[PDB]
């Protein structure tokens, strides 16, 4: 594996620093490294493919070095080089792709392909270098057994979940009390509704609560918390819990009362915020708990009083809500987020080559399914597969 | 500076060539194919039957092969072993050039 | 052009690696490269500016070299250097800006300024080095013709479009059926409404469809798809199609039925998702087609039944919708997105110097106008201009 | 300060470029730099911690150097090295953290800890190297005195503010006119409402305006401007200005008329856009002014006419709005944004070690409080503290 | 690719310049070039075909060279040569054809076949020469990138479109007003009709307009513009817009009044002609706009007056029209025209060998479909495929 | 005038028969002709434009010759050449255009521009070639 990495920063820091002009002395430390490779290779036979729509191309080697020592790089030098790189490019592609489709439960955090199983070989180890690519940096630290770490803008930690829970309901669904929400990606919106506007509730206050359990701990999270759930602020006709009928939701929004957000880790409160809207920091948590209340307005102008009668029918449904968005965070496990193309790269290569569903990943690399049952095997395979996608993107986008 | 593995011939095909597939300096590279060819272009039937194997008009007077044989030489001046070496070597080469 | 690049990574990898302390060896390979430049320069004169509110300044070159002599850089070494760099800084700025304004149809792609037309000259090429800046990496590959590629976040592919289409309407606008939408940036929200709640529709289902044609293909897109269009979930008074009057929209939202999203490429379905909300991957497409239906609820509680009578007036308007957001994607053509400052840099320099409208770009570099008619000339000019902006941002932000 | 930096790119460009395999000529320029350090160190005693729940550890040195012989790196070489790096890692951590807590007031922009006050010492300066980390790049340019600058995605310039202003009101709150808004992070949503639908207004048009003053100038901003304020498009029961009662808001949305956005700098209009929705560029501004109007529809279908009677009660409240989002921008001062983890890192280290509230920063490093009163002292301390967080993240995430 | 080219001008400038008797000297520069080839070849093997009713032939090499110092070539010399050429002829055919059907999307602009993918190889570049064949001349310039271009007679820029637009109509279709047209190839004919002969129109003049948007810009166009649309000057029975019935068109032709032709480029008028019939030049445009009017004759002899009553029935339908033909033009993109056989060659080879429909081109290489959705992929594939057809036509017609 | 012609078939039969990897033999008779030109030029300065919206770009000459050495053209040979042709291209354009506007009644059939009036000069005639256009 680490092998693989080099093969690239080799080419990038190559197809990039090697252009008509520059002095030799700008690549002395580079040229060398390069050659070293060619040698180790020359002679060894290879094969890639054998699955779905993936060609089976063979690769033979027999190349010379670069002794042409001329102060300044003359055009002629480049072309005689680019022609030798374009075989490694078109190669690596066919290499990444081959080990980017095979999966394994007996452990996938390891080489699978007849291409790579031969790379981890010892005689090839003579190649590694410049591991400043965020992903490899993390691959190593892991295979040595120690704390990892990655960066994400609008991470994708919440499997899609859009539902409701009726805490008080009746057949006619004309006097309900409960919550409805949408957990998806890095965002949570939750609304608490009480058709009776807490008319018979103790202290004329109805308590609500929404708990979300992350499948992985997030640390150093920058979060936006805002009152109101716009998504649940409009009239809706919804299916009943049993699917037998439909109910009507006609919200009128009030400010959430006694808002308390707790970011817990293993049941312990790590961060707690009382009615603080705007930007807040949650430094380490595996659970978010949002508690908020609907308090019947003690003083009401006529127009307001008219919405909340002492007796049914209750036609305007008092609703309070919250919106929470994780802008950025760090996770010790790889995850999809709103900026990185890893998930999309892996998913795209598999789709393009009609790769059959395997034993580890859900059909279509479905994110919701993956994060919902994020087993150790799926994570090890995902990390291997994400790290390869990142190696590939250094050369092929 | 190329293959510091000096070489290793048992008896393949055209031990002089083969170098082309593995040499990075075009000038050097043309010499090889041209020399590994110019098979004495054995095909002539003149002035009323005369199998007299001819050869490149190229060679003829178009000469250049020479000019190329030289230009390829004009860029072989580099390191590897003791100094009493390149010194003596390239100096000789130049005497071909001038 | 490539010339230009170097001039910078030269200075950055300079104004950065050269300070009171460091040991020679980390810059030996660097110092060299540097000097080489100075030489090539000295003697030549340049013409920068001469348009709008742009200062016309002349530049002469006559500077020393460097003291490879010392071991560990002494303060005195720096200052005598920084003073020589600050002429190149204040220079390049005036250089970028000059070619970051001119445009031409026929040969729009190539350099235009009396400053740059002289740079592409041959006697200068002796400068290139370390081309790892994502943008140049892509400039080159393009002059050779290959599968280029750029990375974005909330890309800006959709020209602003906010409108509606009434499939069934009448003068009173009291029983309409159609769709309304907002396509902007990387997001699409579309709602289908049927004032009659499919009372007389076959199978009591009204079909809707929204098609969006991208001006450029997007590959490796990570997309969020959610049910409902919040933007079209509230009461509105809208202008009629002919502008002669205004109609009333009073939505009540139902779940979109039989949702199907197709990402097509040249008329072919590349990806298709049936009712899958959350995160989905669209690997290569130039068109998005969203199909969804409004199905009259077969079972209704009294409160719901009351909203949907058998006869007009129809006072609650059944509405179903979808929201689609492209979080990230790759495009072979430069585009504006939510993270890169290129468009803003180019637009800002032109605005600050009162640069007159030219023959290629729309007034004010207006994004909507640009992407709506993204001609080859506009793209070549945009890429040239974006690449220069990126070269400039390595030194001046 | 600059000292500190090196200590890291030293280790990263180390724990990265030094693995089982690579040839020596890939790091010759590197090894050297490294050793140089060791020397300067060994013999000097350090001390860290002491405040709050932060341990107090002592450090001593007399570590060996590194063989500059072997051609290929043998495993044995690595391990005898990693063991020496893991003391510097676990060290630096304890170093950053120590100076990532103390605060001054005047001259609070400089070093504070008994650990760092000794680093700025002269005998240590023999270490600086490769300053290509966006943040240090900017620290230096500032020390000397120049035009700094950073890159932000969805920046955090607006302190949280959610309120309203009633321009026309009466006890019953049955015929109000005014605006309500939410300024938070990089977004602004503002709605103008007129319960009377401009029935008695000149030209049947009610003018609205929303002004937002940034605490710092933003340059090169890419902004999304859209009509409508979804957040204020639904029914609400709101507290009166004096908190004595609650009023009812029942919006119906109309298109904002004569929209004009001005981005001003010191009272001067730098950019102005008239009714342009989509993506716009604001190149340099410290104030945003949004002006928009509600124009009573001159022609109304019956359904619309019914919402707007000539006399009270006014039951449907005409509302027009705007949404503005700053996707990206450059600021000369450090700020929190939606991608960088700096604020979260600083806030997290302080929270984890129970660091007492100091004299500079608001309790909990509260962003809203910080940006609301962004004094020079808070900014200098924030920059110092953010730069240290960035140095730390090169090694520890 | 460029490789391919040579292989031909090699043979043509061969099977042509090498005849019984010619003095030697005029071929010396030729013979040479030739041999060079043979060498490079002999030894390498090739694969041809493998799709549809496309034979699968194999090839080998080892052919003697050619004499040098002779004088006048004896018959015997020819025959021993023609026999060696006839293997290359029958070869190339089988080569062109093989890469003249394969299509790729991601990178369908480059080589595909197992035959050609091996030609672009480096060890082959040893051949390229005499690139004066209009098409290759343009292939290269596109590779390096620049003002490419081709020459066409009666070009094929307009996808077939024959329709009408009724601006005033009623169920009986007895008093219509609108336009009908035929856009096809390089020609446009458009007629404006007004059954009422502008009896109630302001100034007794009815305005008409026809806009045609080209899929590619045409430059240096020589155009014939004539008054009248003969195609729409005769009685017709036409299907109604909804296909439910048929209407009667009984035209009587009047001279088009205030004719104005505008050739626009990106919305800008590049050329404008007012009532100028005959030959006009449009130097650069992507859109043509034809505006013309029907003016009721202010003075009418009895016979004329009788055709145009003050009241219905309107039995003679006043019609004005224009005819525009692009005789020649230059386009930066390949197009079909009335003289070149490229499209026909490509289409014919595919039809003859029963080549299956691929992912890029419309079924049957249908021109209208192709030009209607002339995507970048279709254009790159079309150019590759047209260039190959042109290489083939140098030897095989 | 006839002068002008050559300047082109020179470049076409040039930018065409000079590719990334060919034989000298294809151009010996060509290379020569080419150089001959360069010589005659270098040293003479030119002016074009001066009317309507026609820029006035000025030109100097001082270009090297051509490697008469090689057999097969190494890439490096091309680029060092294309860079010298692209000055003649962008030149001729500005030349044609200049004499493609000035009309003259009397002696209208003849040359006009300060660019061409200098071309018909005798010291230039040393260039005509392949007039099959
Ligand atoms: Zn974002």
């Amino acid at each position: 594996m680490d092998v693989l990495y080099s093969l690239s920063k080799t080419l990038k820091d190559a197809r990039d620093k090697i252009v008509e002009g520059t002095l030799y002395s700008n690549v002395s430390d580079l040229i060398q490294q390069f050659n070293q490779m060619i040698i180790t290779m020359n002679g060894n036979e290879f094969q890639t493919g054998g699955i779905g729509n993936l060609p089976i191309r063979n690769w033979n080697f027999d190349f010379g070095l670069l002794g042409t020592t001329l102060l300044n790089l003359d055009a002629n030098y480049v072309e005689t080089a680019r022609n030798t790189i374009d075989y490694f490019v078109d190669f690596v592609d066919n290499v990444c792709m081959d080990e980017m489709v095979r999966e394994s439960q007996r452990n996938g955090i390891a080489p699978q392909s007849d291409s790579l199983r031969k790379l981890s070989g010892l005689k090839f180890k003579r190649i590694n270098f410049d591991n400043s690519s965020e992903y490899i940096e993390n691959w190593n630290l892991q295979n040595r057994r120690q704390r990892t770490g990655f960066t994400f803008h609008k991470p994708n930690i919440f499997p899609y979940s859009a539902s409701f829970t009726l805490n008080r309901s009746q057949p006619a669904h004309d006097n309900l009390m409960g919550t409805m929400w949408l957990n998806a990606g890095s965002e949570i919106q939750v609304a608490g509704f009480d058709y009776s506007c807490a008319i018979n509730a103790p202290a004329n206050t109805q308590q609500f609560e929404h708990i979300v359990q992350l499948r992985r701990v997030l640390t150093t999270a920058t979060i936006t918390l805002l009152p109101d759930a716009e998504r649940f602020s409009f009239p809706r006709v919804i299916n009943s819990a049993d699917g037998a009928t439909t109910w009507y939701f006609n919200p009128v929004i009030l400010r959430p009362n006694n808002v308390e957000v707790e970011f817990l880790l293993n049941g312990q409160i790590i961060n707690t915020y009382q009615a603080r809207f705007g930007t807040i920091i949650a430094r380490n948590f595996d659970t978010i708990r949002l508690s908020f209340q609907l308090m019947r307005p003690p003083n009401m102008t006529p127009a307001v009083a008219a919405l909340f009668p002492n007796a049914q029918p209750f036609e305007h449904h008092a609703t309070v809500g919250l919106t929470l968005r994780i802008e950025s965070a760090v996770c010790e496990s790889v995850l999809a987020d709103a900026s990185e193309t890893m998930l999309a790269n892996v998913t795209s290569v598999r789709q393009e080559y009609a790769i059959p569903v395997g034993p580890v990943f859900p059909p279509g690399m479905n994110w919701t399914d993956l994060i919902t049952n994020y087993s150790p095997s799926r994570e090890d395979n995902l990390q291997r597969v994400f790290t390869v996608a990142s190696i590939r993107s250094m050369l092929v986008k | 500076g190329m293959q510091r593995m000096h070489y290793r011939n048992g008896d393949p095909q055209t031990p002089f060539q083969i170098a082309e597939q593995q040499i990075q300096n075009f000038q050097v590279a043309n010499w090889l194919h041209f020399v590994n060819n110019n098979q004495f272009r054995q095909v002539v039937i003149d002035g009323v039957l005369n199998q007299v194997l001819n050869d490149n008009i190229r060679n003829g007077h178009v000469i250049n092969q020479l000019m190329e044989a030289l230009m390829q030489l004009s860029r072989q001046q580099f390191p590897t072993m003791p100094v009493d070496y390149k010194r003596s070597i390239q100096r000789g080469i130049l005497l071909l050039s001038n």
